[PDB]
């Protein structure tokens, strides 16, 4: 009977964006996933630019709970007494009341689609992607929660995702004024994902942009895609580079020593971009 | 208990949107095809109305006289609210004054009044705007349920009529 | 069909029979009409063309011709001698409220061939009635030859009251469903998106009140005020203002004796216009205006222009806090230039605080920075040039 | 048929645009009285009621009327309750 309850105090205080009563609220359902869950899918998707480190703090440091050991009963009674309005949302009928929880669980597993939540990791990482469905351009939103991070806090697998994709997502937006979504740019197949990342970079006026998308974007996502071979395969190839300009002269020479430093373990991928160039240039 | 300007528009509010809720009522009620197998009905819905322009006075009322307080409490700050002599045009609140030397406390608390009150005003000419279409509402409603009623009685005698004799002879 | 056919002949009948007519028996004709109107709307289901088809749009035209010819009289009837002011809105209103329930029935109809009349009714009576009486009672004079100056707020506050009184009454006819009808049907007829019919007499009103009245009010008041602060400002004690100790009271908690005859008389005025009828709105700018006005004085006229002690400040911030109690803030309110005013006495209090003469050095002063003083009092809203003054007055010996 | 509501996960939507919208206006207040421009209004200003004023009336509205009828659930099973006891 009190799981529910606290449940829905969950719930509006989320939708309210009561940090001080959510809170208490933390540590009182008796399993994190589902509060960290209600506490994502239900939270403002725009609440603030960060004003939720709290939370963050609350997955890092829990080791000692000697908070003060107010009963469940009288946090709901003081809950509903400071705030009249829900105390018809808290103070609730029978098994309808159960009906709404168990809809409002089906509806943030829907708005979830299966994705259990163990720690913060999928839980920031879920929030990202959710709010990029209205963010237009702005993939460090979250940054600040990730950049002052603890130690052990984030997995390694998290810190390449974003610099091999959120952080190049957010450089090549920025390079392009384009509103290319977290989930349509890993969806989007390498094909014309190279497609579109090499559109312009033969407009190019300069050493810059031309050597910094591929440092920090290009190269970044094959080593972490191991598409170091098949990029090659599919652009470092005479059709690609037609040697026509010396502007594509530069890119291709600047692409071959890049992807060059990135291939130094791999020998087939040597010997495959080696035939690439030496065919490249027999052809052009 | 000092009952602010912005306390008084939200309580307004807050009993406005009661009324508007139930008036819509009113209105989904005479929505319903409802035959008396009204009249105290309509009346309530003209002292609702009388209500509603009586809490409109009081709200537009509340309204300026918290536009005053807020010019009187800032010296560098000069706000005009220009009423749009259009209803496709919102209303107008320029801030025509203001000096950038003032404090960051005293800033942002100017900043969340600012908030409130261009929350208000514009809620208010969209609640306007909604008691007009509301009004527009009941009033086409009464011309599409005074015709329903006339349909509807049509309907009855017609089919009184026919149950009489049609020449059924044949 | 059917009905619209057999209404033919009755029609017929009558139309022979009722173009020609006494116009007030044509009232009773027409108002008989739209209630059989509405028994064939009701009893006898009948909603095609009514008996109104046989009044010719000319008789249309003289009927509206006499009805505006009787408003215009009703009108100069009860808007003709001075002493019809205290009452005519009033009157008017019924008036206005004779003619809505005059009209009220032949509003009721729904024949399109008279929508037109509808709006001539709107213009040339309500439009134009609301307009006259502004007019009146903007140029008008029920006040005698010879009078007094508190006569000129009086007349004024009650044409203001008059002016709010026929102001909701307009808003009322506004809110009308037959004049929103009306205003959507001339939008629909035209290429317009009026909010109202008036749009200006209203605006007209306003503008009145809040800038006409208003401020030659507030000039009024300041003009008698002045008047009634001529030897308040001839006050010449503040420098050599020895307290009164008395154990048993604080600080001279009475004000100065050349100040209570102005305190009774603005307590007089301001009694008179919080008794009066303004919208709120207006009353606490021109109290605002006033307040604003008194400690311009207050600030200019009395502390820049005389030496003070310890007890000066006291009995003229005592003095000013009785001039503000006379002008009460409604419910919860601050003021620019009270807490102005207040950051100024503050200041004049550091001379008495022997605790904080570190920042009376020269070089301190000529620092220019005052941020560890503008934290001793919370100062808000003063430049640095008034401070440097303030403390030149302190050591050229104003402050003893 | 009942008419079953269930105002709450819609009162939630509503809270939840309701803050966004105020977080909007925040911002764009923030963006025109912080406007370094004292005579032009942002299209940030306007555009947020040119916008979202439809938006933030109706979804307050639906806020209130959710609420209004949760609470008229409300007193129906507090009534219910208490004729029950």
């Amino acid at each position: 009977m009190l799981e529910e309850q606290l449940y829905l105090l969950a719930c509006i205080f989320a939708s309210r964006a009561d940090t001080r009563n959510i809170k208490k609220l933390s540590t009182r359902l008796g399993s994190q996933s589902k509060y960290l869950e209600i506490l994502c899918v239900l939270w403002p998707e725009l609440d603030d630019p960060k004003n939720l480190l709290f939370l963050r703090e609350l997955e890092e440091e829990v080791q000692s709970p000697e908070g003060e050991e107010t009963t469940d009963e009288d946090v709901i009674v003081e809950l509903l007494e400071s705030d009249s309005s829900l105390i018809p949302l808290i103070e609730s009928d029978t098994t309808t009341r159960s009906n709404r929880y168990h809809e409002l669980q089906e509806f943030i597993s829907k708005k979830l689609n299966n994705k259990t939540l163990e720690n913060f990791e999928e839980w920031l990482r879920e929030r990202i992607l959710i709010c990029n469905e209205m963010i237009p351009e702005t993939p460090l939103l979250y940054s600040v929660l990730w950049e002052t991070a603890k130690s052990k806090v984030l997995s390694t697998k998290f810190i390449g995702w974003v610099e091999g994709v959120l952080k190049p997502l957010d450089h090549l937006n920025k390079r392009l004024h384009l509103i290319f979504k977290i989930n349509e740019w890993e969806k989007m197949p390498d094909s014309e994902l190279f497609k579109i990342i090499f559109d312009g970079v033969e407009d190019m006026q300069g050493y810059i942009g031309i050597a910094d998308v591929i440092e920090d974007e290009l190269a970044p996502t094959l080593s972490y895609g191991k598409k170091w071979e098949t990029f090659i395969t599919e652009f470092f190839n005479k059709q690609q580079f037609s040697l026509k300009s010396d502007t594509n002269y530069q890119l291709f020479i600047k692409l071959y020593y890049s992807l060059e430093k990135g291939v130094k373990d791999n020998s087939e991928a040597s010997r495959k971009l080696q035939s690439n160039v030496v065919d490249i240039l027999f052809h052009n | 208990m000092v009952v602010t300007f912005l306390q008084d528009l939200e309580v307004l509010q807050d009993a406005l949107l009661n009324n508007l809720q139930k008036l819509s009522a009113i209105s989904r009620r005479k929505e319903s095809g409802e035959s008396k197998h009204d009249e105290e009905e309509e009346i309530e819905f003209e002292d609702l109305v009388n209500i509603i322009e009586s809490k409109v006075s009081d709200f537009e009322s509340v309204l300026k006289c918290s536009i005053v307080e807020m010019t009187y409490k800032y010296p560098e700050l000069k706000l005009q609210w220009e009423k749009s002599p259009r209803y496709d045009q919102c209303d107008k609140l320029h801030i025509v004054k203001l000096d950038k030397q003032m404090n960051e406390d005293i800033y942002a608390q100017l900043v969340e009044e600012l908030d409130f009150v261009l929350q208000f005003v514009d809620w208010f000419y969209c609640y306007r705007l909604k008691v007009k279409e509301i009004l527009r509402q009941h009033h086409k409603r009464d011309l599409a349920w005074n015709d329903e009623k006339r349909d509807r009685a049509i309907k009855f005698h017609a089919v009184d009529y026919d149950k009489l004799h049609q020449g059924t002879s044949s | 069909q059917f009905i619209n056919y057999v209404l033919q002949p009755i029609r017929d009948k009558v139309r022979s029979t009722l173009f020609q007519n006494d116009l007030k028996t044509l009232i009773v004709l027409i108002s008989q009409i739209l209630a059989t109107d509405k028994n064939l709307l009701n009893s006898f289901h009948y909603h095609g063309l009514g008996l109104v088809s046989l009044i010719s749009d000319e008789v249309w035209e003289k009927w509206i011709n006499y009805e505006v010819e009787m408003a215009n009289r009703q009108f100069i009837n009860i808007t003709k001698n001075p002493e019809d002011f205290p009452k005519s809105s009033q009157n008017f209103v019924k008036l206005i409220n004779k003619i809505y329930d005059y009209l009220e029935p032949f509003y009721d109809l729904d024949f399109d061939l008279l929508v037109r009349y509808k709006l001539m009714t709107c213009s040339l009576i309500f439009m134009n009635l609301t307009s006259s009486y502004l007019d009146y009672i903007l140029t008008v004079d029920s006040l005698n030859e010879t009078r007094t100056k508190e006569q000129e707020l009086y007349q004024t506050m009650a044409k203001l009251q008059h002016v709010n009184f026929v102001y909701r009454k307009i808003k009322s006819l506004s809110s009308n469903f037959i004049f929103i009808q009306l205003t959507d049907i001339v939008n629909s007829t035209e290429s317009k998106k009026y909010n109202s019919l008036f749009q200006n007499v209203e605006n007209d009103y306003e503008k009145a009140m809040s800038t006409d009245m208003q401020n030659s009010i507030v000039h009024r008041i300041q003009k008698l005020l002045k008047e009634t602060l001529r030897n308040y400002f001839k006050i010449s004690t503040w420098s050599t203002l020895e307290m009164s100790v008395d154990e048993n009271i604080g600080p001279s908690s009475v004000p100065s004796a050349e100040l209570v005859n102005s305190i009774n008389v603005l307590r007089r005025l301001i009694n008179k216009l919080d008794s009066m009828d303004i919208p709120l709105a207006i009353s606490l700018k021109v109290k605002n205006e006033l307040l604003n006005v008194i400690v311009n004085y207050f600030t200019e006229s009395i502390l820049k222009l005389n030496k003070f002690n310890q007890n000066g400040l006291n009995q003229f911030l005592h003095d000013f806090k009785s001039l503000s109690s006379i002008l009460s803030l409604p419910s919860h309110a601050t003021n620019y230039k009270c807490m102005s005013l207040h950051e100024l006495v503050k200041i004049l209090k550091l001379k008495y605080d022997p605790n904080n003469q570190q920042f009376l050095n020269p070089e301190y002063i000529k620092t220019g920075n005052f941020t560890s003083l503008k934290e001793a009092y919370s100062i808000k809203y003063l430049k640095d040039t008034k401070i440097q003054d303030a403390l030149y007055r302190i050591i050229y010996g104003n402050i003893l | 048929a009942e008419t079953s509501n269930d105002p709450f996960l819609s009162y939630v939507l509503s809270s939840k645009q309701l803050t966004n919208l105020n977080r909007l206006r925040r911002k764009a207040v923030t963006k025109q009285l912080g406007s370094s421009d004292d005579n032009k209004v942002s299209e940030e200003f306007l555009r947020y009621q040119h916008t979202y004023q439809r938006e933030a009336f109706e979804y307050l509205q639906t806020k209130h009327d959710a609420h209004k009828i949760m609470e008229s659930q409300y007193e129906q099973y507090q009534s219910s309750s208490k004729t029950r006891r």
